[PDB]
Protein backbone atom coordinates (compact mmCIF):
# COMPACT_ATOMS: atom_id res chain seq x y z
CA UNK A 1 0.00 0.00 0.00
CA UNK A 2 0.73 3.64 -0.13
CA UNK A 3 1.18 5.94 3.20
CA UNK A 4 0.98 9.34 2.71
CA UNK A 5 4.31 11.20 3.81
CA UNK A 6 4.20 13.46 6.58
CA UNK A 7 6.04 16.59 6.36
CA UNK A 8 6.45 19.36 9.26
CA UNK A 9 8.46 22.51 9.14
CA UNK A 10 11.39 22.61 11.83
CA UNK A 11 12.38 26.03 13.45
CA UNK A 12 15.81 26.24 14.62
CA UNK A 13 17.67 29.30 16.52
CA UNK A 14 19.17 31.10 14.38
CA UNK A 15 22.95 30.52 14.46
CA UNK A 16 22.09 27.06 14.51
CA UNK A 17 19.94 27.74 11.70
CA UNK A 18 22.72 29.17 9.66
CA UNK A 19 24.91 25.92 10.52
CA UNK A 20 22.18 23.92 9.45
CA UNK A 21 21.47 25.77 6.02
CA UNK A 22 25.03 25.39 5.25
CA UNK A 23 25.38 21.68 5.65
CA UNK A 24 21.91 21.37 3.98
CA UNK A 25 23.31 23.50 1.13
CA UNK A 26 26.59 21.33 1.14
CA UNK A 27 24.97 18.55 0.39
CA UNK A 28 27.26 15.82 1.91
CA UNK A 29 26.37 12.74 4.28
CA UNK A 30 28.43 14.69 6.83
CA UNK A 31 25.16 16.18 7.75
CA UNK A 32 23.59 13.16 8.50
CA UNK A 33 25.68 12.70 11.33
CA UNK A 34 25.43 16.32 12.64
CA UNK A 35 22.01 17.06 12.96
CA UNK A 36 19.68 14.89 15.00
CA UNK A 37 15.90 15.35 16.08
CA UNK A 38 14.82 12.90 18.80
CA UNK A 39 11.01 12.51 19.97
CA UNK A 40 9.55 12.13 22.95
CA UNK A 41 6.84 9.89 23.97
CA UNK A 42 4.60 12.78 25.51
CA UNK A 43 4.53 13.49 21.77
CA UNK A 44 4.82 17.56 21.93
CA UNK A 45 8.21 17.47 23.20
CA UNK A 46 11.98 16.88 21.80
CA UNK A 47 15.69 17.43 21.21
CA UNK A 48 17.08 18.55 17.96
CA UNK A 49 20.54 17.48 18.29
CA UNK A 50 22.66 20.05 16.07
CA UNK A 51 26.08 19.40 15.62
CA UNK A 52 25.67 16.85 19.11
CA UNK A 53 24.83 20.11 20.97
CA UNK A 54 21.47 19.12 22.08
CA UNK A 55 18.54 21.90 21.94
CA UNK A 56 15.18 21.73 23.33
CA UNK A 57 12.15 21.52 21.48
CA UNK A 58 8.13 21.59 21.00
CA UNK A 59 5.72 20.22 18.13
CA UNK A 60 3.32 23.08 18.22
CA UNK A 61 -0.23 23.32 15.81
CA UNK A 62 -0.30 25.84 13.61
CA UNK A 63 -3.13 28.04 12.84
CA UNK A 64 -3.11 27.84 9.09
CA UNK A 65 -3.15 24.95 6.91
CA UNK A 66 -0.05 24.44 4.41
CA UNK A 67 0.30 22.67 1.52
CA UNK A 68 3.38 21.39 -0.55
CA UNK A 69 3.31 21.80 -3.90
CA UNK A 70 5.99 20.32 -6.58
CA UNK A 71 6.41 21.31 -10.12
CA UNK A 72 8.68 20.29 -12.94
CA UNK A 73 7.88 22.98 -15.20
CA UNK A 74 7.07 25.76 -12.95
CA UNK A 75 3.56 25.82 -14.42
CA UNK A 76 1.32 23.42 -13.08
CA UNK A 77 1.57 22.51 -9.53
CA UNK A 78 0.88 19.52 -7.29
CA UNK A 79 -0.10 19.28 -4.08
CA UNK A 80 2.08 16.78 -2.43
CA UNK A 81 1.44 16.82 1.65
CA UNK A 82 -0.61 19.32 3.80
CA UNK A 83 1.50 20.56 6.91
CA UNK A 84 -0.08 21.88 10.00
CA UNK A 85 2.58 21.72 12.96
CA UNK A 86 6.11 22.67 13.46
CA UNK A 87 8.60 21.72 15.60
CA UNK A 88 10.29 24.90 17.35
CA UNK A 89 13.59 24.75 18.85
CA UNK A 90 15.57 26.83 21.43
CA UNK A 91 -2.62 21.99 24.74
CA UNK A 92 -2.67 26.22 25.11
CA UNK A 93 1.00 25.84 25.52
CA UNK A 94 0.86 23.26 22.14
CA UNK A 95 -0.86 25.53 20.19
CA UNK A 96 1.04 28.47 17.82
CA UNK A 97 -0.93 32.15 17.66
CA UNK A 98 0.83 33.19 14.78
CA UNK A 99 1.98 31.83 10.86
CA UNK A 100 4.98 31.27 9.35
CA UNK A 101 4.84 34.44 6.60
CA UNK A 102 5.20 37.93 7.99
CA UNK A 103 1.92 39.37 6.99
CA UNK A 104 -0.23 36.62 9.27
CA UNK A 105 1.38 37.19 12.70
CA UNK A 106 -1.28 36.84 15.45
CA UNK A 107 -3.73 35.43 13.35
CA UNK A 108 -5.64 33.07 15.34
CA UNK A 109 -6.27 36.36 17.31
CA UNK A 110 -7.23 38.92 14.77
CA UNK A 111 -7.70 37.24 10.87
CA UNK A 112 -9.89 34.21 12.80
CA UNK A 113 -13.10 34.44 13.03
CA UNK A 114 -14.44 33.21 16.41
CA UNK A 115 -16.00 30.55 15.29
CA UNK A 116 -17.50 27.80 18.33
CA UNK A 117 -15.08 25.07 19.45
CA UNK A 118 -16.60 22.36 21.63
CA UNK A 119 -12.07 18.01 23.72
CA UNK A 120 -14.86 18.94 25.56
CA UNK A 121 -17.28 16.18 24.40
CA UNK A 122 -14.61 13.62 25.77
CA UNK A 123 -15.67 15.55 29.50
CA UNK A 124 -18.95 14.81 28.20
CA UNK A 125 -18.59 11.06 27.50
CA UNK A 126 -16.61 10.73 30.79
CA UNK A 127 -19.85 12.41 33.19
CA UNK A 128 -21.43 9.72 30.91
CA UNK A 129 -19.40 6.84 32.51
CA UNK A 130 -19.51 8.36 35.39
CA UNK A 131 -23.52 8.19 35.17
CA UNK A 132 -24.03 4.61 33.88
CA UNK A 133 -21.80 3.34 36.92
CA UNK A 134 -23.82 5.13 39.32
CA UNK A 135 -27.36 3.91 41.14
CA UNK A 136 -29.25 7.26 41.71
CA UNK A 137 -28.78 10.58 39.34
CA UNK A 138 -29.90 14.11 40.79
CA UNK A 139 -29.48 17.05 38.77
CA UNK A 140 -31.02 21.06 38.79
CA UNK A 141 -29.39 23.80 36.91
CA UNK A 142 -28.35 26.41 39.83
CA UNK A 143 -27.61 30.11 40.77
CA UNK A 144 -25.29 31.61 42.58
CA UNK A 145 -23.84 29.35 45.39
CA UNK B 1 -5.54 38.51 23.63
CA UNK B 2 -7.79 40.50 21.09
CA UNK B 3 -10.97 42.59 23.00
CA UNK B 4 -13.95 40.49 22.64
CA UNK B 5 -17.24 40.43 24.18
CA UNK B 6 -17.38 38.45 27.07
CA UNK B 7 -20.50 35.60 27.34
CA UNK B 8 -22.04 35.12 30.68
CA UNK B 9 -22.65 31.21 32.09
CA UNK B 10 -25.17 30.76 29.87
CA UNK B 11 -28.32 33.02 28.80
CA UNK B 12 -29.57 31.72 32.58
CA UNK B 13 -26.11 32.20 33.93
CA UNK B 14 -26.92 28.76 36.12
CA UNK B 15 -24.37 26.30 36.52
CA UNK B 16 -25.05 22.09 36.48
CA UNK B 17 -24.75 20.13 39.69
CA UNK B 18 -25.04 16.53 39.27
CA UNK B 19 -25.35 13.80 42.34
CA UNK B 20 -24.00 10.38 42.00
CA UNK B 21 -24.95 7.39 44.21
CA UNK B 22 -22.63 4.41 44.02
CA UNK B 23 -21.39 1.09 46.10
CA UNK B 24 -18.07 0.63 47.52
CA UNK B 25 -15.92 -2.50 47.62
CA UNK B 26 -17.06 -4.60 50.50
CA UNK B 27 -20.42 -2.36 51.60
CA UNK B 28 -20.71 1.32 51.30
CA UNK B 29 -22.92 3.45 49.87
CA UNK B 30 -21.06 6.85 49.16
CA UNK B 31 -22.96 9.97 47.54
CA UNK B 32 -20.80 12.20 45.33
CA UNK B 33 -22.19 15.84 44.56
CA UNK B 34 -20.00 17.39 40.84
CA UNK B 35 -20.99 20.92 40.02
CA UNK B 36 -20.21 21.50 36.28
CA UNK B 37 -19.62 25.73 35.98
CA UNK B 38 -18.72 25.33 31.95
CA UNK B 39 -21.66 26.10 29.62
CA UNK B 40 -19.54 24.22 26.90
CA UNK B 41 -20.03 20.81 29.06
CA UNK B 42 -23.31 21.80 30.40
CA UNK B 43 -25.14 22.24 27.01
CA UNK B 44 -23.76 19.01 25.94
CA UNK B 45 -24.71 16.58 28.45
CA UNK B 46 -28.19 18.39 29.06
CA UNK B 47 -28.77 17.98 25.60
CA UNK B 48 -27.80 13.87 25.69
CA UNK B 49 -30.23 13.55 28.91
CA UNK B 50 -33.23 15.47 27.04
CA UNK B 51 -32.66 13.25 23.81
CA UNK B 52 -32.28 10.11 26.19
CA UNK B 53 -35.64 11.13 28.19
CA UNK B 54 -37.64 11.20 24.59
CA UNK B 55 -36.02 7.93 23.76
CA UNK B 56 -37.71 6.82 27.28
Amino acid sequence: PHELESQFILRLPPEYASTVRRAVQSGHVNLKDRLTIELHPDGRHGIVRVDRVPLASKLVDLPCVMESLKTIDKKTFYKTADICQMLVSTEKKFIWNHGITLPLKNVRKRRFRKTAKKDVEKEVKRLLSTDAEAVSTRWEIIAED
Amino acid sequence: TASVTSLNSSATGRCLKIYRTFRDEEGKEYVRCETVRKPAVIDAYVRIRTTKDEEF
